[PDB]
């Protein structure tokens, strides 16, 4: 019922100097690309892959 | 008389773990107040944002209130987690006000680490038909209906977050050549019939089409893989994240990895089976999904 927000650090970067650093994104691997949620499920979620996710989803 | 954004959505939130459906009644001069507030944080921030990561970036809600909080739940409550919206947070579903306000009062709160674009449905002749004219008559009045329709009129339309994604509510348009064609536009604006602002919140991929074809939906076009690929070359970014489409997965990939589409209302209506997705862009930009079963 209470967060940690005394210390909220702004993302909205549209005046300020281009970040020095730069990078390419990425997606994590295909067998830890996904956590799946739901009262099934458990709370931390379950880490599956792409075609793992659709059995849990469509049985 | 001095309106408490701590309070509401303190008062928002109390229905966590209750049944879906019970609603919120925050006072009309409340609502008024996340409006005109948030509108005017919408204005002073610019219409193309720049985000850096860490952010969690979420597609149509549709007044599904209790989705909303489940996302939040697993996701993180703000601030815990950055936010990007996506757009299409009215409509369709039963509690759009509840829905909305939230949204609002998160922006109110964390202006600049919580953001919301404009969808399609942020639209007044679009969503006096499709469901939130009706809310806000039945719950509050007319007035508090065109209330919203200037708070709508001044999102922000597209963000590009950390010079490598590129994020929208519809998609692509063909008269984008510059970004600064974006930065132009002026607010406040509704979304006309045709052009570059139509066409980036209405347009949808097609996997099977080279270029630019026609919309089913009556509105804009469609566009082939091609188009994005050649995109991002010219604009030297890596993936465009948008939503507008319902998928099965609550995630769904187009032209190799180059765009993803998210939605984010789990059982869409009642009638889709879907789930929910939330894409996870971490401070080094490593890139996942969060997946809601529906409930
Ligand atoms: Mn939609
Ligand atoms: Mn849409």
């Amino acid at each position: 019922i209470s967060v940690q927000d005394s210390n909220v650090q702004s993302i909205l970067r549209n005046g300020k100097p281009k970040k020095a650093r730069i990078s390419s994104i990425k997606f994590l691997d295909d067998s830890q690309l996904i956590k799946v949620y739901g009262d099934d499920l458990p709370n931390q979620g379950l880490q599956v892959s792409p075609t793992q996710l659709k059995k849990i989803l469509k049985p | 008389q001095p309106v408490d954004v701590d309070n509401i959505i303190d008062r928002l939130l109390e229905v966590r773990g209750s049944k879906p459906g019970q609603q919120v009644d925050l006072e009309e001069n409340e609502i008024r107040y996340l409006c005109s507030k948030a509108r005017s944080i919408f204005i002073k921030q610019p219409i193309l944002l720049e985000l850096e990561a860490p952010i969690k970036i979420c597609g149509d809600i549709h007044g599904q209130y209790y989705d909303l909080l489940r996302l939040f739940e697993y996701g993180g409550f703000p601030p815990e987690s950055n936010y990007l919206f996506l757009g299409d947070y009215v409509d369709r579903g039963k509690q759009s006000l509840e829905t909305i306000c939230l949204l609002l009062a998160y922006k109110i709160k964390y202006p600049e680490n919580f953001f919301i674009l404009r969808g399609n449905h942020e639209c007044a002749s679009i969503n006096r038909i499709y469901g939130f004219y009706d809310e806000c008559k039945r719950r509050y009045n007319i007035k508090l209906w065109k209330t919203f329709t200037d708070c709508f009129n001044c999102l922000p339309i597209a963000a590009i977050i950390d010079e490598k994604i590129f994020c929208m509510h519809g998609g692509l348009s063909p008269d984008l050549n510059s970004m600064e064609q974006i930065r132009r536009v002026m607010r406040p604006t509704d979304i006309p019939d045709v052009g570059l602002l139509c066409d980036l919140l209405w347009s949808d991929p097609d996997k099977d089409i080279v270029g630019w074809s026609e919309n089913d939906r009556g509105v804009s076009f469609t566009f082939g893989p091609d188009v994005v690929n050649r995109f991002l070359q010219k604009q030297d970014m890596e993936l465009i994240c948008r939503a507008h489409q319902v998928v099965e997965d609550g995630y769904e990939f187009f032209s190799k990895r180059q765009l993803v589409t998210l939605f984010s209302a789990p059982n869409y209506c009642g009638e889709f089976d879907n789930a929910g997705a939330m894409m996870s862009v971490d401070e080094s930009l490593l890139c996942s999904f969060q997946i809601l079963k529906p409930a």
